[PDB]
RNA sequence: GACAAUGGUAGGAGAGCGUUCUAAGGGCGUUGAAGCAUGAUCGUAAGGACAUGUGGAGCGCUUAGAAGUGAGAAUGCCGGUG
RNA sequence: UAACUUGGGAGUCAGAACAUGGGUGAUAAGGUCCGUGUUCGAAAGGGAAACAGCCCAGACCACCAGCUAAGGUCCCAAAAU
RNA sequence: ACCGAUAGUGAACCAGUACCGUGAGGGAAAGGUGAAAAGCACCCCGGAAGGGGAGUGAAAUAGAACCUGAAACCGUGUGCUUACAAGUAGUCAGAGCCCGUUAAUGGGUGAUGGCGUGCCUUUUGUAGAAUGAACCGGCGAGUUACGAUUUGAUGCAAGGUU
């Protein structure tokens, strides 16, 4: 069985023992997290519904908390002598689904 | 082992020597010698002397048998050109590049 | 006319595909032992014997 | 201490350098606008 | 004092010639063609980072429309029924269930048929 | 992040057979094209073909509504100056109907390297019998 | 911590990176300086490091000062090479 | 939520199409000259096949999340045979 | 708080010289082995040039076409891919095959799908068949003196200062 959790303005399909990379959370490396919003559990014998299966809090652990790799945002306008360059690294946290 | 021999600032354009170096690259040694002997091209004797030099270094400089060697490498690099002129019509004058070349040959016994 | 535009070293290297020479078309003389051109005389010490 | 000097705050400024890049906004035309008599090395009109 | 401008121009012209490698021919060797190509590449990446999010929603919409016709619904009727039932799974998750659990897409389609 | 992408190893293609008797040209063609592009499969990946093979029997029975046997001319140029040949859609059916259906259906497939490899899975015969019995072609009903 | 704002030419305002030289302080170097080649590193940008090869003796860091201060385009000058 | 006064610093004085009130032309012109509004100029994104100026709408950066505007839902091509 | 061999004299070199002009007159370009010539005795291929050794040397890709040695350009070998296809040559998604790093959501190649008419200048408006550039490297454009005015700083203050 799997589950569907809503974390960062997105849904995610999680199974036990899977490593996920979600948006930044305020939990610290080594701790454990608990996802409340769960839209669909099961996939072996029990199905459920929504907007929220009242109960069924997935339990994970905070594996790492880091930053993606830099993407350079460069754009220009032809013949107008206007250009611009930025650089970006989006932070993330990596978790591991312990138990659904 | 490999033996090698070079001939520097041969006075022939490099892309005229690369035409006949491509016929003997890979062949045996006594076959490449006859190929260089029986070809019409003007750069045949020069490559033949460089090949015989690399075949002679093997007998004496590093002892090995000359009936087993194969031409492992043979190439021609550029060298310093010469800048001459040719006076054409109406006062003009056009350039002339006298190219040179560096012919290298490496013979190996496959070991 | 003049070339409208420069030639890549891809187009040049393609067009020099068939620009080459061939192996002299030679046999081995059965008197000199050495190599020779077929239908020509043995340039080494020897003759034709055709 | 000659290895630790600081001017009074607000006493020094960077001069401005035209003709060096488009990020500055003064690199091309050097703040002189497009073609005219006021855009020519030399200058404009007598004052007044 | 005179400044001879040495070692500064090459270091910034070489950062671009290596930021364009793989490019066909002179576009990875020369500076004035590699620079224009890298500028165009930056603008293209900017545009494609935003077209990607629409391409993938079209892909999900096609798979969920192909999965719903096997239960005799349209895609629009299935989505209307799911909205009314109050189920809020996104198209990305709905396509994944449709592929890896048909016994769960059956449940979703039954609820969306009963919601009218 | 989590979108399944079809690969050549995963693809399992089936064979269908459709009856083009008593049907309209364009209405049959659009559905056969949707079957050939593989938009009828939940595992549909845009970059690689997941479509099925189709066999269209009885091509001589497709019909046109209205005065289409004399109108609906088909034009084609030969690239030589002046040569623009034509054939009405009524003389093409009685002569070579299997080209009629083939061109109709292939005008609805994208013109890309993959839009040809997807369009060469269509086998059109005018007449009830087809050689491809060794492929076990299921019998598909248009809707 | 809450709320908003952030397209842009000409051009106006602000904050900055880097180059050569000088003063004062604190350092590195034949156990290998600068330069130069490669790399899968860091910074919001200009740009900053580190490792390896080479090379063969000089060179950075901090705080201030002064400028022959940063170039893809002028049918630009000179040299080389297609 | 602006406005005005005083001072330092500029650029601008070749405009364009569309809708509407007019002159001129032949109730011709992608014509020309004026009043009024929009957009382009200096504006990317979606639609109009393509397409400065037309319709919708103003990009701080990232996301393999959702709702809509003009316009659309047989296939090319997302959504009603 | 002058230049450092495209700079500084036109000239760091046997330069106002090769040269070029009937003449008056115009005018370049050319630096660097090593601490010490110790500047390769001798053997081998070749007619010689040129090598390959072996020796000098701390170093010979230091061998007089001598410090370093880069880019365009010219080659040799190879890992992945390419002969039914309409290409501003990339970007986004993505199998397969080959590797293994500044260890991190790794590097190389790219079957196939979507989107996509270079840069600068000048314009109401240019993908434009309007202009400029063959490519690479070096050089190259708002500055200094003396006055005026406004702003920031600092010292004194009915006084301020040569």
């Amino acid at each position: 069985m799997f589950a569907i959790i809503e974390t960062g303005g997105k849904q995610i399909k999680v199974e036990e023992g899977q490593e996920i990379f979600v948006e930044k959370l305020d939990v610290n490396e080594g701790d454990t997290f608990t996802f409340d919003k769960v839209l669909f559990v099961g996939g072996d014998s029990v199905k459920v519904g929504a907007p929220t299966v009242e109960g069924a809090t997935v339990t994970a652990t905070v594996n790492k908390q880091g930053r993606g790799k830099k993407i350079t945002v460069f754009t220009y306008k032809r013949r107008k002598n206007s250009k611009r360059k930025k650089g970006h690294r989006q932070p993330y946290t990596k978790l591991t689904i312990d138990k659904i | 082992m490999e033996a090698k021999a070079v001939a520097r600032t041969i006075r022939i354009a490099p892309r005229k020597v690369r035409l006949v170096l491509d016929l003997i690259r890979g062949k045996n040694a006594a076959e490449a010698i006859a190929i260089l002997k029986l070809t019409n091209k003007a750069s045949s004797p020069v490559i033949e002397k460089v090949l015989m030099s690399a075949l002679a270094n093997a007998e004496h400089n590093y002892d090995m048998n000359t009936d087993e060697l194969v031409v492992k490498e043979a190439y021609a690099n550029e060298g310093p050109t010469l800048k001459r002129f040719r006076p054409r019509a109406q006062g003009r004058a056009s350039a002339i590049n006298k190219r040179t070349s560096h012919i290298t040959i490496v013979v190996s016994d496959a070991k | 006319a003049v070339p409208k535009r420069r030639t890549s070293k891809t187009r040049k290297n393609k067009r020099r595909t068939h620009f080459k020479i061939s192996v002299p078309g030679m046999t081995e003389c059965p008197n000199c032992g050495e190599y020779k051109l077929s239908h020509r005389v043995c340039k080494n010490c020897g003759s034709y014997n055709g | 201490k000659l290895h630790e000097l600081k001017p009074a705050e607000g006493s020094r400024k960077e001069r401005n350098r035209v003709g060096r890049g488009v990020a500055t906004g003064n690199g091309k035309t050097s703040g002189r606008g497009h073609k005219g008599q006021k855009a020519r090395s030399g200058g404009g009109v007598r004052p007044g | 004092p005179r400044v001879k401008g040495g070692t500064v121009t090459r270091a910034r012209r070489k950062k671009t010639i290596k930021l364009a490698k793989g490019y066909f021919g002179s576009k990875h060797t020369l500076y004035k063609v590699a620079k224009q190509q890298v500028m165009k590449s930056g603008q293209y990446a900017f545009r494609d980072r935003r077209q990607r999010k629409r391409d993938f929603r079209k892909l999900w919409i096609t798979r969920i429309n192909a999965a719903a016709r096997q239960h005799e619904m349209s895609y629009s009727r299935l989505m209307n029924g799911l909205k009314k039932a109050g189920i809020d799974i996104n198209r990305k998750m709905l396509s994944e269930i449709a592929i890896s659990d048909e016994k769960a897409f059956a449940q979703l389609v039954t609820k969306a048929k009963d919601a009218l | 992040r989590q979108t399944f992408m079809a690969n050549e190893s995963n693809i399992e293609r089936k064979w269908y057979v459709i009856d083009a008797e008593g049907q309209t040209l364009g209405r049959l063609s659009s559905e056969v094209a949707s079957i050939l592009r593989g938009k009828n499969k939940v595992t549909y990946t845009p970059h690689v073909d997941t479509g099925d093979y189709v066999i269209v029997i009885n091509a001589s029975k497709i019909e046109f509504t209205g005065n289409k046997e004399t109108d609906k001319v088909y034009y084609r140029h030969s690239n030589h100056p002046g040569g623009i040949k034509s054939i009405t859609a009524g003389e093409l059916r009685r002569t070579n109907p299997e080209r009629l259906i083939e061109n109709s259906i292939k005008g609805m497939l994208p013109s890309t390297r993959l839009g040809e490899k997807q369009g060469k899975k269509l086998f059109v015969y005018g007449g009830a019998e087809h050689p491809h019995a060794a492929q076990q072609p299921e019998n598909y009903e248009l809707r």
